[PDB]
Parts: C-alpha cells; sequence; structure tokens
C-alpha cells in the first residue's frame, strides 16, 4: 500500500538490508500438489505501518515474521469463502495482520479489530481547476446525463465497492468503465483524460494530492470524508492480545509518538 | 447507571477500568478567542 507499506530489494551484495527495515519473504507458494518449492527471494520491508509493527513489539514484548499474501488484495468473499488478509486471519493461518485495512460491519463480525490508528473515509479526486456535491448531486447517483460524468474509479473486490453496492445499487449499475489496477494507473487515466473523477479512500487520495507535480485537487477536503472508518489490526476472534496492544495503541496517541511519524512518512509540498 | 450516552473522550487514563465502542465522531483541541 504505497505509503503504509513498501516492499523492495536487498542489498547489492550483502543480503542483510538497510538497518531500520524488516526482513520480509513473501509466500508466492501458488501450488503445492505438484510443485517442489517456490524460491522465497529475501525481499524488506519498510514504512508506516512496519514502524508502528517495530513500536509494538519494543511496547508490549513479543516477536513476529512478516510474510505477504497472494490471494486477493484485502478481502471480499466469492460465495463464501474469504481471501486476502481477512481470510488468512479467518482461517488461523496467521495471528495478526496489519497494514491497510479498513473497518466495517461485514468484516468486523468474523474478526476482532483495534482502535483505529488511522483515520479514514471515502473522498474523491477531481481532475484539476468544486464540480460534484459528494455522493447526493444528481450526476452521480442518475447517471442519465448528455453529458455523462463516468467512471469513478472504485478498484474491484475492494470496501468502498461494498458499500456503493449495498447501498446505491443505481452508481454499481453505471459504474463499469473502472480501472483494473491501484490508484498509480487510475491518477495517470485521468491525468491523460480517461476519466475526470476517482472515487476511492481517504488518506491514499489525500497523500496523493500532497505529492505531485504542481498538485490536483479533491473536492472540499474537510467534507470530503464520507462514512467515515478508520484502520485497524486485524486479529482471530476473542485472544488475549487484543487488551494489551488496544491498550498500547492509545498510548501512542496520548504520547505524540504516532505525531511524529506523520511529519516524517506522510508529508507532501502541495 | 449501566451505560454512557455522552460526549465522552476516549484515552489511556479510562481504556483499562471502561471497555468502550468504536467512536462515532472523531474531534479534536482548540481555542477560543474574541473577535
Ligand atoms: C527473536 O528476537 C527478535 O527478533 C527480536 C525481538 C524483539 C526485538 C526488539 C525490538 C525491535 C526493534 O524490534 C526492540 O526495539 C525491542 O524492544 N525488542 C525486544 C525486546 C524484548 C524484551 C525486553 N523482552 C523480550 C521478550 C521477548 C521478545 C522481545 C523482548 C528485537 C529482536
Amino acid at each position: 500500500e504505497r505509503p503504509f507499506v513498501i516492499v523492495e530489494s536487498p542489498d547489492p551484495g550483502t543480503g542483510g538490508c538497510v538497518p531500520n527495515t524488516v526482513p520480509c519473504r513473501r509466500q508466492s507458494n501458488h501450488t503445492f500438489s505438484s510443485g517442489d518449492v517456490a524460491p522465497y527471494t529475501k525481499l524488506c520491508c519498510k514504512g508506516f505501518c512496519i514502524d508502528i509493527l517495530k513500536k509494538l513489539a519494543r511496547v508490549v514484548k513479543f516477536s513476529y515474521d512478516l510474510y505477504l499474501v497472494t490471494n486477493g488484495k484485502h478481502g471480499k468473499r466469492v460465495r463464501g469463502v474469504w481471501n486476502g488478509m481477512i481470510g488468512e486471519v479467518y482461517y488461523k493461518r496467521a495471528d495478526m495482520a496489519i497494514g491497510s485495512l479498513t473497518i466495517n460491519e461485514e468484516r468486523s463480525e468474523i474478526v476482532d479489530f483495534s482502535v483505529p490508528f488511522v483515520e479514514t473515509g471515502i473522498s474523491v479526486m477531481v481532475a484539476r481547476s468544486d464540480t460534484v456535491s459528494g455522493l447526493s448531486d444528481k450526476k452521480f447517483q442518475r447517471p442519465q446525463d448528455q453529458y455523462p460524468p463516468f467512471r469513478f474509479g472504485t478498484v474491484p473486490n475492494g470496501s468502498t465497492e461494498r458499500n456503493i453496492r449495498s447501498n446505491y445499487r443505481d452508481m454499481h449499475t453505471h459504474m463499469v468503465k473502472f480501472n483494473q489496477r491501484s490508484v498509480e494507473d487510475a491518477l495517470t487515466s485521468l491525468k491523460m483524460g480517461k476519466l475526470d473523477a476517482f472515487i476511492y479512500d481517504a488518506a491514499v487520495l489525500n497523500y496523493m494530492a500532497g505529492k505531485d507535480e504542481g498538485c490536483k485537487l479533491v473536492t472540499i477536503g474537510s467534507g470530503k470524508v464520507f462514512a467515515t472508518t478508520g484502520y485497524g489490526i486485524a486479529m482471530q476472534k476473542d485472544s488475549h492480545w487484543k487488551r494489551a496492544i488496544d491498550l498500547a495503541l492509545l498510548q501512542f496517541l496520548g504520547d505524540g509518538e504516532t505525531q511524529k511519524l506523520e511529519t516524517v512518512w506522510l508529508s507532501g509540498i502541495c | 447507571a449501566d451505560m454512557i450516552v455522552a460526549p465522552l473522550t476516549i484515552n489511556n487514563e479510562r481504556a483499562q477500568y471502561i471497555e468502550f465502542s468504536k467512536p462515532f465522531k472523531y474531534q479534536g483541541l482548540t481555542i477560543l478567542v474574541k473577535k
């Protein structure tokens, strides 16, 4: 997830990655029925969520080992079986799960979440220089215009797509000209003129609008927080860790040690 | 009492003796001046 956790290559000659960076060998075991072993190349992860993980390891005194997941992005059950991060947590293949994970009522019935440490929601970034008033304007609600402002990004099988498909069936019906890749492809498609409005999470869009030549502007930011939620850590149902790390996280937000991470890891020019 | 429906802040000093619920409205802190 581009500011939160970054995966790169190891040292040119050493292999022991940079200080203040956590080794993270991804599991690429796409087949084991007729496959011997997939070579787990030693990559090293760094970023914001990994920093929070380091602080938690120092405070609550545990040990860890990251491993990237290769079944879906975050999770959207395909008729009864989950996938991704929530899927791994539910089927007891992993004790915890950290990253860019949103809180809902769809999956909070299956796993156990922590007190949120990042504020997020839904936002609508527009092309350049407001033109729309959010999710209530007649353009988005009623797609029947001669000039049809079209194709909010809304990458498939995400969390915001669940909100759209649950509340307003009309928008989900019309919006089929989506993007098949992450915000990186959607923003350049918008910059080239494919689609003029991107509908996605809040923090990632705010960051991507912060780090840009010139800058592109979102709709009114203080009012561009629709269906507010937060990020969080997903753990197995009713484990004794929830009592501890929860409290730990709160301590951070009381002491401003999360505040400095905002300055270090999440800043822009514009 | 058995519950509190009020603008109660969430912080460390309470979470040890109380079990809260997910926030329903976020806010911060500001200062008041006459103008
Ligand atoms: C197999 O062991 C490890 O790999 C490992 C685990 C934790 C840490 C670091 C941690 C960081 C930066 O990750 C420190 O800042 C820190 O405080 N750590 C642990 C401190 C610690 C205490 C006091 N007691 C322990 C009991 C069990 C595990 C750890 C501890 C270091 C290495």
